[PDB]
């Protein structure tokens, strides 16, 4: 439901905000692909990093203000849309918060 | 002080096809001048050997001979021997390698399995299984191949050869294969290839992808009124 | 001298509900009229070692030694030592063995698969199998139960666990039931149920029927 | 001149036996003749038995096969068989060494399905195979099913021809006959190429009657006489 | 003496995956005595010679007295958004016609889908 | 439409006689199968003899009185069903004729 | 198509003759069970004796007459219905041969 | 499959043989009413016994050979029909083994 609109810069890095629920072990910050209608998982604490991302993001979770915080190091004009943040098993049936990414350059 | 003789394998023979044997000295000194050489069923003159190994981590010297063979005398169940002179020993180590057979030569079946939907769900990998039953002797080859280039050994593993519990003697294996799913949804043939010495090609192999089922769905629509 | 110590395995745990350790002494002659027996880390006694294995004719020394004790005892990280004592070898022998404490704890994911349809084209015999991947450490007990009653131990084949390739530290196994063709198609429902120590009660059950994952053909629409 | 047909690949992927044969043609029918294979190193060949029969139209005819490991004949060295006859004491030569070099064209393999305009006709169902793109040109089809290799006689193939378009290409054919109703029944009937560019040197693909994307229906019955036209 | 049955296949369906071209295939069979040889035309415009390659009469598998031939010719992946159709044709003396042009067309060939909608009525006997 | 109800003996041969049509080529003597509503072609002018029939059946053709007629020598138990005749590319659409056969021993 | 439909006797054996063609390597002795459309396969090349009839069937194959003989040892009213031989990995797409078996006592 | 056929007389008992089978717990004597496709359990281990046999049945399992022995007694024109004794939590995917009663008066 809310939106981040995060904005960032090319190159640099840029951190997504999203929440971190309890009673929901994997955690993970899909990439709404929109067009299937299908939503392809970029992390999670399964330990999965797609491989157009690897070694660029990472995932930290501290629940002291109930908030896990997603790091994405470098940028490039395909980190432009849009990456639904949420938990459980079904990628596409969580989806808690829906956030925005584009590029100033 | 054992020497340890490794025969022709079907795997090096079939994906080399460069057929070698070598047996390999363990538990001995570091030291040189000690010559190693073979001999076939008649013992006769062979390759020079090459590539010498370095020492064990715990120092103790290793070495390995090289010689070439054919199919057409080692399948004839006849015997072989590498002969290695230790300077320490004065009775040099001799060890006898043999091509087995008369064991049933069924041919394997082979099937895949598509990926389980409940797998199909959190959207980050899934596996293919390739079934090989039924087969005797063991000593079976497989590899995965995408659209004819082979796939990186790293991605998939295989199993090893065991025994049917419904069948006297007769083995069974497996393998499996990791692919993203993102892929999985988009297509690929993703064919499961087996090398067994009793089918008439030696080789066959099976192929399937997402779309391989769906028989002919169907919408009646009794419009009436309307 | 070689004497080897047997930790508790959880398969072997889960099995029998009657932990049990062995302490096994072999590099040794035939020699009757041995000592045996288990300690504990502040040297108190144990139960009687009973059923002690017989010699072997290969000129090799077989001896068990077996202590009664609980799970919450040995999983708390407390310590045991096993006593031997012989007459070639007088100096007293002393062994340790413990859970080894510093793993991350994982939970399976289990993934029943039903036969292929060329294999029941055969209509004769079929094979389900059951894929447990992603658990960490390597201490998994599969069964397989048809109404409640488990089936005999050697109609089915379980895998040791091999390292999982993608995934460092995890693992994944599979264990295959071999059934006849008639009795799957007359609705047998056939289940795989899986232990592990790191599961919420520690056990997970995951059944598969003829009819299980079958699409549905007709899309019927009454439009008035 | 004594002929001596080279190991074709045809020949050496068959039955797994490659063996070296050389005939006597365009002579006169004579004994004490000694045929033989002989070796550039000098190493024993075995003498070939099972003499062939006389030609009743006054010609000479020997036929004999040695067996070899394939990996000598793969390595390049040659092969000679030397041929003596009474009236022809000047020995004759037969240099058999495969030629060196490999053109780089894996060769693609289609298939296609026999037509419905056949079917319908219900005589027999014409399966294809269309071998195309190998180089150098040396190909062996076979039609295998059940397991086993459909006997030979039963298919036919065609030779290698070139292309109009691309440096260095080659392609085949194959017509397979079955009746409709066990094509309609079963039976998949696959096919397979035998190409010595393949990563496992054999490469084969599979057809039937559901080899197509599968097919819904929109079934739209009315029964209201006021709705339609 | 029969008939020289004839027979038309389009590209298969895994050679429309690569985007280089693609071949159509004109089966001709029987033709006893064997006299035949097909020129690909299309629009009614003949094409090169080059294109199509005819090859040979073979004789059937069991040949009393049959024989057959086989006929392909290449053609564009990208054009075949359009069809054109791609005529082919046959010649024989045992033809009333002498003629059987034989074309298909990427519309020609299998159905992907079935839209029945048959309609039921009382006043459908005119059937204007 | 019409049936020759043709009738005949175990062994020996039976003559089944069946209308020679004009513009039409390939005449054939399919047999009803009727199993899952298909003919298959026993016998036809392009030359196809079934396995199971060959070198048992024969078909002659002349225009004398528009009839050709077709024999079948040696019987089975096999040879008791329809043999419908007719003419056309198509067989499941010509069956001109229908007769039927059984075996008397 | 042919039906050897051979008797025998309660108790003692009775001997099943089908016919053992070429080119198919599994060769089976299948039961009609005709109850949903299926046939379970009694014995084959493959080696599998199912367990009703276990102990008590063989399956002897020698291209001599181009015949495989099978012996059903003992006898039960159960042994009294259609046994289809035939070859091929599919059962229910083979039966070359019908057979008919019952018990007299 | 197998069928006992078992016969008796008005009044006094009559024992009904069935198959003791191992790996399955719940035994019953269902009776095939076979009025809608449904069959109504007469007597299981779990302890039912219908109203119109209450105090007339009873259940006696022992693993000797392989048998439990299941007692009627007294007798009904009602008590002549066919009694499948099976295994199984379903009723109806079960009746091993089918019997027939009857009454002779
Ligand atoms: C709708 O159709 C169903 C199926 O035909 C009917 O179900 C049957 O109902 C009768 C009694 O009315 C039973 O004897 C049958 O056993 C039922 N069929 C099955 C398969 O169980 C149903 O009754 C119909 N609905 C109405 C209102 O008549
Ligand atoms: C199914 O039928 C309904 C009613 O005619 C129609 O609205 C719908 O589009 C159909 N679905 C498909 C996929 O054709
Ligand atoms: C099934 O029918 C419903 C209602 O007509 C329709 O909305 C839906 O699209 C249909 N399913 C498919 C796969 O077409
Ligand atoms: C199904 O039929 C409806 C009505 O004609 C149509 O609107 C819809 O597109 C059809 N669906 C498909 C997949 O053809
Ligand atoms: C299906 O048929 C209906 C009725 O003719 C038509 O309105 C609809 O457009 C058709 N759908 C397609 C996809 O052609």
């Amino acid at each position: 439901l809310p939106e981040v609109k995060v904005e960032g810069e090319l190159g640099g890095s840029v951190t997504i905000k999203c929440p971190l629920p309890e009673m929901h072990v994997r955690i993970y910050l899909c990439r709404e692909m929109a067009g299937s209608g299908t939503c392809g998982t970029v992390v999670s604490t399964t330990n999965f990093i797609k491989a157009e991302y690897k070694g660029r993001v990472t995932l930290k979770q501290y629940p002291r203000k109930n908030l896990f915080l997603v790091e994405v190091t470098q940028l490039t004009e395909s980190d432009s849309g849009v990456y639904a943040c949420g938990a459980g098993m079904n990628t596409d049936r969580g989806k808690t918060q829906k956030v925005t990414l584009n590029v100033h350059s | 002080i054992r020497v340890f003789a490794i025969p022709p394998s079907f795997a090096s023979i079939f994906l080399t096809k460069s057929t070698k044997l070598t047996c390999l000295v363990t538990d001995l000194t570091t030291y040189d001048s000690v010559t190693i050489s073979w001999t076939r069923q008649n013992g006769e003159a062979v390759k020079t050997h090459t590539n010498i190994s370095e020492s064990h981590p715990n120092a103790t010297f290793s070495a390995v001979g090289e010689a070439s063979i054919c199919e057409d005398d080692w399948n004839s169940g006849e015997r072989f021997t590498c002969t290695v002179t230790h300077t320490d020993l004065p009775s040099p180590l001799k060890q006898t390698i043999s091509r087995p057979k008369g064991v049933a030569l069924h041919r394997p079946d082979v099937y895949l399995l598509p990926p389980a939907r409940e797998q199909l769900n959190l959207r980050e990998s899934a596996t293919i299984t390739c079934l090989v039953t039924g087969f005797s002797p063991a000593d079976v080859f497989v590899q995965w191949m995408q659209r004819g280039q082979p796939l990186s050994p790293e991605k998939y593993v295989t199993s090893a050869p065991m025994p049917e519990p419904q069948a006297p003697g007769r083995y069974f294996a497996h393998s499996i294969l990791t692919v993203s799913e993102e892929e999985w949804n988009t297509g690929e043939t993703y064919t499961c290839v087996v090398a067994h010495e009793a089918l008439p090609n030696r080789v066959t192999e099976r192929t399937v992808d997402k779309s391989t089922g769906k028989p002919t769905l169907y919408n009646v629509s009794l419009v009436m009124s309307d």
